[PDB]
RNA sequence: CGAUCGAAAGGGAGUCGGGUUCAGAUCCCCGAAUCCGGAGUGGCGGAGAUGGGCGCCGCGAGGCGUCCAGUGCGGUAACGCGACCGAUCCCGGAGAAGCCGGCGGGAGCCCCGGGGAGAGUUCUCUUUUCUUUGUGAAGGGCAGGGCGCCCUGGAAUGGGUU
């Protein structure tokens, strides 16, 4: 696992080409956002309940969204 | 007290069958097989019993996985052998070529006069 | 006698540097209240100019004649003095104490090392200053 | 320097967590990794590396034309930075080392004081008794441990120290 330490990585990381999915898991103090790529799963966390939806919204529009519950 | 047994079919107590206890997610304590412990290389001069400094202490075949920033120092001689053996090698290799230089300058110098 | 004179050449000790050849540019004898051991900035050559013969042709000569400079400060007890001495000019408003501040400095100041010391290295004069110490 | 054989306890790169069967699990499923080998077109990115002088022009910000350099960089040093050309040849290291004593560090287990959850006793007493109360490999950061590593400086009224 690596994790992604900004927010500018992140996007990148899932618009690679390898990219196969995308998950947003939902737990208190924290949203954490998974790209499952070829070798790691990308995670970025975010204490920021403001920027976690805006950048709901600016995942690319090519990635598989899962929706972690 | 949980006691737990070897995953392996390996029974001895053997110098390659060394675990290690770890506490698992599971809530359990198993057996991890440990790796033996590396070594830092020996300088090349032979005289100093200390070992090698920026180079880390892996088995032989993990240098392959290494870069080379991890397995020499930025020195002339650097990683094969010490700073103080290189130094003390600069100023043996120095003085003896120059007195070489004195010995055929005095050579000269008796057969000048004689 | 005093002989740390900004014309004698010196061998470095330690360093990245160790083993190769520099000439004093400026002592500083007595430290300044940065560097309270006493030191001296040299400019000497990283990579030492290739063997060259007869039977080989004008444009190699000039390949294996390419002298690598470098320009550091260091220590005295890290240097090795000799007997030897070379009358290279190496202009001082170029090569000075704030040039490692500026990184396109020490280019310039590495890159005025280099043209004298290849300059002087195309004449046959102070021909044991350009081969490699064997160690 | 002798073909070849010779160790399921010697040497020997690299896999762990959860779940699953009537009987198999580091092997099946899920999730995380990792080692070795392969590549003409080399798949991409990054490094090599894009710097300076002169002569014009542009008010400048900077832009064309010549002459060169450029197989990386930093630290006094121990050495460090994500790379950082190079063969035949040579040198060295790791693999690769006995038995015993003492001491120190880190785990696991045990121990004590409380919070929860569920049980046991309650004829009398007992804020009581019992069980349980966590995080893998690999990566990054920081404690902690070790150094027969470096720089300054020169110590007797000798000091440091187990
Ligand atoms: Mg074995
Ligand atoms: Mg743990
Ligand atoms: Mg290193
Ligand atoms: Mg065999
Ligand atoms: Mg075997
Ligand atoms: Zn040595």
């Amino acid at each position: 696992p690596r994790k992604i330490e900004e927010i500018k990585d992140f996007l990148l990381t899932a618009r690679r080409k390898d990219a196969k999915s995308v998950k947003i898991k939902k737990n208190k103090d924290n949203v954490k956002f998974k790209v499952r790529c070829s070798r790691y799963l990308y995670t970025l966390v975010i204490t920021d309940k403001e920027k976690a939806e805006k950048l709901k919204q600016s995942l690319p529009p090519g990635l598989a969204v899962k929706e972690l519950k | 007290v949980q006691r737990l047994t070897y995953r392996r079919r390996l029974s001895y107590n053997t110098a390659s069958n060394k675990t290690r206890l770890s506490r698992t997610p599971g809530n359990r304590i198993v057996y991890l097989y440990t790796k033996k412990v590396g070594k830092a290389p020996k300088s090349a001069c032979g005289v100093c019993p200390g070992r090698l400094r920026g180079v880390r202490a892996v088995r032989p075949k993990v240098l392959m996985r290494l870069s080379k920033t991890k397995k020499h120092v930025s020195r002339a001689y650097g990683g094969s052998m010490c700073a103080k053996c290189v130094r003390d090698r600069i100023k043996r290799a120095f003085l003896i070529e120059e007195q070489k230089i004195v010995v055929k300058v005095l050579k000269a110098q008796a057969q000048s006069q004689k | 006698g005093k002989f740390m004179k900004p014309g004698k050449v010196v061998l470095v000790l330690a360093g990245r540097y160790s083993g190769r050849k520099a000439v004093i540019v400026k002592n500083i004898d007595d430290g300044t209240s940065d560097r309270p051991y006493s030191h001296a900035l040299v400019a000497g050559i990283d990579r030492y100019p290739r063997k060259v013969t007869a039977a080989m042709g004008k444009k190699k000569i000039a390949k294996r004649s390419k002298i690598k400079s470098f320009v550091k400060v260091y220590n005295y007890n890290h240097l090795m003095p000799t007997r030897y001495s070379v009358d290279i000019p190496l202009d001082k408003t170029v090569v000075n104490k704030d040039v490692f501040r500026d990184p396109a400095l020490k280019r310039k100041a590495r890159r005025e090392a280099k043209v004298k010391f290849e300059e002087r290295y195309k004449t046959g004069k102070n021909k044991w200053f350009f081969q490699k110490l064997r160690f």
